DNA sequence: CACACACTCTCCAATTCTCTAA
């Protein structure tokens, strides 16, 4: 019954918890190189 | 005039209905394990049939799509609590 | 007429390839704008104006020959925008009395000659020289003016629903959508749709953006998508002979079938028999007369008609057929999905979600947002795999924003009467974006880092630990209509609730998860009996109907979701039914049972299940007819 | 002409909409 109890805590955390990923977003550049 | 049938539960309860499908089986013979295919055509020529002699103006699936719906009225709900054990 | 011919005709004359305007040209395209706006409700200048092809004939070459004149230049941008503009909006719905449907019609017809006619690839070669010079320009109240008209001609053109009795066009035949696309290429205006979904300066165009991304890709799905490769040309001819061998093959195997049915004897060799043991529909025997062949096979119904079931009662079909594209179409439109999953997804959906906050939208723009979620998800998950490209909508806000827009349409779905299809696809639309969410949760545990494994045990802790997510299937299982919604909707919803199934089960076979919603007690086994229901098999039935024409996935999803509710839960009975019985003679007896051999081994199964409570006791049979409730737990 | 096409017109009833009990 604790143990469940401690369940509950941890998974909460565990849900809690932010997002880690490999983010990213390549390099900006002007029209120029786009269309021509 | 105008003495067109209908198919409803009034029908599916006549002689020719459930208490004909609570008897029609009486004949029939089944294989068991491993010929479940025969017996499965057995089984819906039976039915087919019985299906036929109670309402012939349908095609055999039809009638199963109308029945299947129908069932869950009062009346033929009640004859099928009467046609299951007995009365 | 006569004024408007005048007025019209007034503009310019074209001269082998070369086009000459008149002076008081200018003064005669802001006349038609003038008659444009001053319409009456029947579209008559629309309709008119399009029976002339005054913008084939005229507006076209003066954009790709006078585009210099720039006061022109702009009346003329918005002359097209507002002779191109769709139907729906012209009349506001779709119409449904015969006078006002065949003014739709015309215009609809007039709009395929628009879509067709703008394939020529120096109108958009014009638009994006133009769009170029506007976006180094970009600032002023004229220019982003200009911006959104380009932006709504292009809007326009490409979003007409194609006339496919004249567009009746084979698997790879460049349809007029293909070659509007090739137009665009060439021309390098999706370089500029391209900029415009990576750049952080004009966000405000992210939205309009995503339509005409949304509207270039119609025919197209990822997965077909993606694994176009440079030599897939020799593979299909090699696999269109394929196809069409096996085809033949098939049709002779069932001409054979009925030449073995029927006698070799003609039509009118009489004879009839009397089959002795079998009564009529009366009290005598019946008396056969179609032959000892017909009778070799016999059935109760060889001579009957089908029945008229009413208009309010029939089923719902699909709206499209799979031709695809053209192939270098498809290898442009690849390279297009490629470089905005690299390059645009995450800022420009980031950008739209951000015009959903502000609500500025229109009133079904998130349609669009769940259209590219579902679509450029689903191409990442094709091929090389990289959640890094697409890590904005991997957020649990996704997964509550479809929560809730797919109960809005599901509850608007069950009142609004009206409007119920739309609705529908809508909530197919919403599903699809799910599905896929599920797929790359899914995806991303067979991937080699430490560090998106984590993100998925988040994401599958909080999504299984809150209810709302789980209880929808049930829902949405509980309230399916064949009337309303098509059986790709049933196929989508059947694939995602097995997917789920299977993440919810080994998520709980590997870890607790002990625990639900304010906590209250779960086990995986107590979920799985909600869809021990006569609705849910009912459906499932349903989509079983079509094995033939399933996939060899969906086979595999239906099957097994059904023998895990009759074998793990113990409830045959509630599957004994008779329509399913007739599916399951129906798969028994097909030539190509061998094919399905998870699908007769079950029919199989559940069939000796059935005769052994037979062999028990007769009320077997009549039990056998009626859908069944809980009460079933006295069959079993 | 008396036995067949084609059209109109009438009322029956088949299916859904709405209110109520389980």
């Amino acid at each position: 019954e604790a143990l469940k109890q401690l369940h509950s805590e941890t998974q909460r955390l565990i849900r809690e918890s932010a997002l880690n990923l490999p983010y990213h977003m390549p390099e900006n550049k002007t029209i120029h190189d786009f269309f021509k | 005039k105008r003495n067109i049938p209908k198919l409803d539960a009034q029908r599916l309860i006549s002689e020719r209905g459930l208490p004909a499908l609570r008897h029609v089986f009486d004949k029939a013979k089944f294989k068991g394990k491993g010929h479940e295919a025969e017996d499965l055509k057995m089984l819906i020529r039976h039915m087919e049939h019985w299906a036929h002699r109670l309402f012939p103006k349908l095609q055999f699936e039809d009638f199963i799509d109308r029945v299947e719906y129908l069932g869950s009225k009062k009346e033929v709900q009640t004859c099928l609590k009467r046609i299951r054990l007995d009365l | 007429n006569c004024e408007l011919l005048a007025t019209c005709s007034a503009l310019g004359y074209l001269e082998g390839d070369t086009y000459h305007k008149e002076p008081d040209c200018l003064e005669s395209v802001k006349d038609l704008i003038r008659y444009l706006r001053h319409e009456d409700e029947t579209r008559d200048v629309r309709q008119q104006l399009g029976a002339a092809q005054i913008l084939q004939s005229d507006l076209l070459p003066i954009l790709t020959q006078h585009h210099q004149d720039k006061p022109l230049f702009d009346a003329v941008i918005r002359l097209m925008v507002n002779l191109t503009q769709p139907a729906l909006l012209c009349f506001g719905n779709l119409p449904k009395e015969p006078s006002f449907r065949h003014h739709f019609l015309q215009v609809l017809t007039y709009l395929q000659a628009y879509k067709e006619a703008f394939a020529s690839e120096k109108a958009f070669g014009v638009l994006s020289e133009t769009l170029y010079e506007l976006l180094q320009l970009g600032r002023q109240e004229e220019d982003n003016l200009l911006i959104e008209r380009i932006l709504l001609l292009v809007r326009n053109i490409l979003h007409v629903p194609a006339d496919l009795d004249q567009e009746k066009k084979i698997d790879d035949d460049a349809s007029a959508h293909d070659q509007l696309l090739w137009a665009i290429h060439l021309s390098g205006l999706d370089d500029l749709l391209l900029f415009l979904a990576s750049s952080s300066a004009e966000e405000q165009w992210s939205l309009h953006v995503l339509e005409i991304v949304s509207l270039m890709f119609r025919d197209q799905n990822p997965e077909q998508l993606a694994g176009v490769g440079q030599g897939r040309l020799a593979q299909e001819r090699s696999a269109d002979f394929a196809e069409l061998e096996v085809l033949r093959q098939r049709e002779m195997a069932e001409k054979k079938t009925r030449a073995l049915q029927r006698g070799n004897r003609h039509s009118r060799f009489g004879g009839s028999y009397i089959v002795q043991g079998l009564k009529s529909i009366g009290e005598r025997d019946l008396i056969f007369h179609k032959g000892l062949h017909n009778l070799r096979n016999y059935s109760s119904d060889l001579g009957k008609q089908p029945k008229k079931v009413p208009k309010r009662r029939q089923a719902a079909r699909e709206l499209s057929i799979q031709r695809r594209s053209a192939l270098n179409v498809r290898l442009f439109l690849r390279d297009f999905c490629s470089e905005f999953l690299e390059n645009c997804y995450n800022r420009l959906m980031g950008s739209v979600k951000d015009h959903l906050l502000r609500e500025k939208a229109q009133q079904h723009d998130e349609t669009y947002y769940m259209w590219a979620l579902a679509f450029f998800m689903a191409f990442n998950r094709a091929a090389s795999f990289r959640p890094g490209l697409v890590s904005e909508t991997l957020s649990v806000r996704t997964f509550h924003f479809i929560e809730q827009n797919l109960t809005n349409y599901y509850e608007m779905m069950l009142t609004d009467r009206k409007e119920a299809a739309s609705w529908a696809r809508r909530m197919h639309l919403a599903l699809k974006a799910y599905q896929e969410l599920l797929a790359t949760v899914n995806e991303m545990d067979i991937s080699p880092d430490e560090a998106v494994r984590e993100s998925s045990r988040i994401i599958k802790n909080n999504i299984f630990y809150v209810m709302e997510y789980r209880e929808l299937f049930l829902a949405l299982f509980r309230k399916f209509d064949e009337r309303c919604q098509p059986r790709s909707f049933l196929r989508d919803l059947v694939e995602t609730t097995h997917l789920f199934l299977k993440m919810l089960e080994r998520f709980c076979r590997s870890r607790g998860n002990l625990v639900v919603q304010s906590e209250k007690e779960f086990n995986f086994l107590d979920y799985l009996k909600r869809f021990a229901c006569s609705t849910v098999v009912r459906a499932y039935v349903l989509l079983l109907r079509s094995y033939q024409q399933n996939s060899a996935h969906t086979n595999h999803c239906i099957v097994k979701m059904l023998h895990r509710l009759a074998h793990d839960l113990k409830m045959e009975a509630l599957l004994f039914q008779l329509s399913v019985f007739c599916l399951f003679n129906r798969l028994l007896s097909d030539p190509a049972a061998g094919a399905y051999k998870e699908l007769v081994t079950f029919a199989k199964y559940i069939l000796g299940k059935f005769f052994a409570l037979a062999a028990v006791n007769q009320k077997a049979f009549v039990e056998l007819l009626f859908w069944k409730n809980t009460a079933v737990v006295r069959e079993m």
